[PDB]
C-alpha cells in the first residue's frame, strides 16, 4: 500500500497539466496513525472519497475513477459545459 | 507493531442522485 | 561459555525484519528473547550482580554505536557514570532513607 | 493470467453463499427495488474487495466468452438507478431542428420528412446545436442516436454535418 | 531540489519512532531491587538461625 500510493503521486504532477484542472494540488503525508494508506481525492461537483490500498491494485482504483469521470458529464452537460476536447488534439 | 489488517475502517461511500431525484 | 552458545539461538530465531513502531506491544519472538536473559540474571549470586552493575558502567561509557534508540554517544547523561557506580557508594544515599523512614508517619 | 474484474457499484450490497458440501458456490446481489444471483463453477475462484466494490476472477477452464460476460454484468447493475448518456450536434448554415416533447424535427436539406420519434428515452435540448439523450439501456440508445446521424453524417471534406460529441472524425483536404 | 518529494522516514530501516529518555533508570533497576530483595531474605533468615540456638 505505499508503493501503489508512490506512482499515483507521479501520475498526478508527472502528468500533463492540460487534462488537469487549474487548481488541481497534489500533496503526499506519512501518517503513522492511518489504519492503512489511503488516497483521498475530490471532484468538482461535491464528490469525495477515500480507498485504503493494503490489498487493491492500480486497475481496481481506476474503474471507481470512471465510476466518478462517467457521471460527471452527465451531470456538467446538463449545466450546458462543453468538457469535451477538440478533435486536433490526438491524431492516430 | 507491525502490520495487522484492519477491522473496522471503511468510510462511507458517496450515494448519487436517482433518476427521480433528477 | 554455555551462554553465548545458548544465546546465539535465539537471536537468530528472532530475527524478524519487519518494520516496527516502538509501542508498548511486543512480538512473541522479542519475548523469548527477553525470557531468556531474565532466567540468566535471576539465578546469579550477590556477589555477581555486585559485578554486573560494574560492567555496564565500563560498556556504557564505550559507547560504540549510535542510535535514538540503543546506547548512544550523544546520549545526555554518560559523563556521570564515571563518578557514581552504586547509590550504595554515596554515604549521603544512607541518609535519605532513614531519613525518609521517619517521613512515613 | 487475464484476471478479470467484476465493478459493483456502490448503492448495492451483496452477499456470498456456499454449502456445508462446498460443491456448489454462487453469489447474491440485492438492492432497495431488485435483487439478483449468479453462481460460480468449481473451476472459477474469486477475491473480493469491500476496499473497490471490485471482484476479481481466475478461470481454470479458459473460457474465452467471459469478456463478455463481464460487460453484461456490468452494465446490468450499473442499469439500477443510473443511465447512459450521449450528445448529438451538428454545424452547418441550412439546418436546425425543433423539439416537442420527445419528437424532434430535423431539417437538413432533405425533400422528405425526418421525424424522430422516440419510446421510453429522455431528449432534453440544451442549444440549436446540441441535444443530448438518455435511457437506462446503452444497445437502445445507440439504435436511437445513429438513427439522427444517418438524415447527415460528416463529410470527409469539412466538418459540416452532425456527429457524435465523442467520435472518431476524419477529414481530407478539398479546394486549396 | 526543486523536483525531489519524500516518502517515508525510518531508523536503522526498521523503526518509525524513536521515544527520547533523559535517564538511565531503566538498565541499573534490575541491577539494584535484586540486592535490596535478596538482603531481607537474609535479614529474615539469619534470625531464624539464631531463634534455634535461643529456643
Amino acid at each position: 500500500g505505499q508503493n501503489i500510493a508512490k506512482q499515483i503521486f507521479l501520475k498526478c504532477k508527472q502528468a500533463r497539466p492540460k487534462y488537469l484542472q487549474n487548481d488541481f494540488n497534489a500533496t503526499l503525508v506519512q501518517d503513522n496513525e492511518a489504519p492503512a494508506s489511503y488516497f483521498h481525492a475530490k471532484f468538482v461537483n461535491g464528490y469525495e472519497q477515500k480507498w485504503y490500498l493494503h490489498k487493491s491494485t492500480e486497475e481496481e482504483i481506476n474503474r471507481n475513477l470512471k465510476y466518478f469521470n462517467y457521471q460527471i458529464e452527465m451531470e456538467r452537460n446538463l449545466q450546458g459545459h462543453d468538457d469535451e476536447y477538440e478533435d486536433e488534439e490526438t491524431q492516430l | 507493531s507491525v502490520w495487522k489488517n484492519p477491522t473496522n475502517y471503511l468510510p462511507e461511500k458517496a450515494k448519487f442522485p436517482s433518476p427521480k431525484e433528477l | 561459555k554455555x551462554f553465548e552458545r545458548e544465546w546465539q539461538k535465539i537471536q537468530r530465531e528472532t530475527e524478524d525484519k519487519q518494520r516496527q513502531a516502538l509501542d508498548a506491544e511486543l512480538t512473541p519472538a522479542q519475548k523469548k528473547r527477553v525470557e531468556f536473559i531474565a532466567d540468566a540474571f535471576i539465578e546469579l549470586n550477590i556477589m555477581e550482580i555486585a559485578y554486573l552493575n560494574h560492567t555496564l558502567k565500563e560498556r556504557l561509557i564505550k559507547t560504540t554505536g549510535l542510535s535514538p534508540l540503543k546506547v548512544n554517544i550523544d546520549w545526555p547523561s554518560l559523563k556521570q557514570l564515571e563518578n557514581g557506580s552504586w547509590p550504595p557508594a554515596n554515604p549521603n544515599w544512607f541518609l535519605q532513607q532513614e531519613a525518609i523512614a521517619k517521613l512515613w508517619p | 493470467m487475464k484476471r478479470n474484474i467484476l465493478f459493483i457499484p456502490f448503492n448495492i450490497s451483496y452477499s456470498y453463499i456456499e454449502k456445508n458440501n462446498n460443491t456448489v458456490k454462487f453469489l447474491y446481489l440485492y438492492n432497495n427495488d431488485y435483487f439478483f444471483s449468479i453462481n460460480f463453477n468449481e473451476k472459477q475462484s474469486i477475491v473480493i474487495n469491500e476496499d473497490t466494490n471490485t471482484i476479481v476472477v481466475e478461470t481454470r477452464n479458459f473460457n474465452n466468452k467471459i469478456n463478455l460476460f463481464n460487460n453484461e454484468f456490468n452494465k446490468f447493475i450499473y442499469s439500477w438507478d443510473n443511465f447512459f448518456f450521449n450528445k448529438i450536434k451538428f454545424t452547418g448554415k441550412g439546418f436546425k431542428w425543433k423539439k416537442k416533447e420527445t419528437n424532434l424535427f430535423l431539417f437538413f436539406n432533405r425533400a422528405h420528412k425526418c421525424f424522430f420519434i422516440g419510446n421510453n428515452i429522455i431528449l432534453k435540448r440544451l442549444s440549436k446545436s446540441k441535444v443530448i439523450l438518455l435511457k437506462n439501456n446503452y444497445n437502445h440508445l445507440i439504435h436511437d442516436s445513429i438513427l439522427v446521424r444517418t438524415i447527415r453524417s460528416n463529410n470527409i471534406f469539412t466538418k459540416r454535418g452532425l456527429r457524435f460529441s465523442r467520435q472518431i472524425i476524419l477529414k481530407k483536404k478539398g479546394k486549396t | 531540489i526543486i523536483k525531489f518529494q519524500k516518502f517515508l522516514f525510518i531508523i536503522d530501516n526498521k523503526y518509525v519512532n524513536s521515544l527520547i529518555c533523559d535517564n538511565l533508570f531503566d538498565f541499573f533497576f534490575i541491577s539494584i531491587i535484586l540486592t535490596n530483595s535478596l538482603i531481607l531474605e537474609f535479614y529474615k533468615n539469619i534470625i531464624l538461625i539464631n531463634l534455634i540456638k535461643i529456643n
